[PDB]
């Protein structure tokens, strides 16, 4: 039952891990798209890069 | 490259008709880059002319 004027703020591992989670999905998606594009360039085929 | 006789009827763009997957993936990458740019590049009201 703290006074309504008491708030909280955190720093460190939580922020780093949240930033890592935000970056990971986009990094993986962009990377996989890049490999698909370059492998399709190298083989001139649809399912070979897959 | 001046006006030479066409190289096996392909002109200066002969190799371009020999790359189906390369072209398709190139324009897919171009469209994706344009979308992420319009969502990421900086749209201002006026040019930086101060």
């Amino acid at each position: 039952n703290l006074p309504v004027d008491i708030t909280t703020q955190f720093q460190g591992s939580t922020l780093a891990f949240q930033s890592a989670l935000g970056s990971t999905v986009w990094l993986i998606v962009a990377a996989v798209v890049a490999m698909y594009i370059v492998l399709g360039i190298l083989y001139e085929s649809f399912i070979h890069p897959i | 490259m001046q006006v030479l006789p066409p190289s096996s009827t392909g002109g200066p763009s002969r190799l371009f008709i020999m790359r189906p997957v390369a072209t398709t993936l190139l324009m897919v990458a171009i469209l994706l880059a344009g979308i992420i740019g319009y969502r990421a590049l900086p749209v201002s009201a006026l040019p930086e002319v101060d």
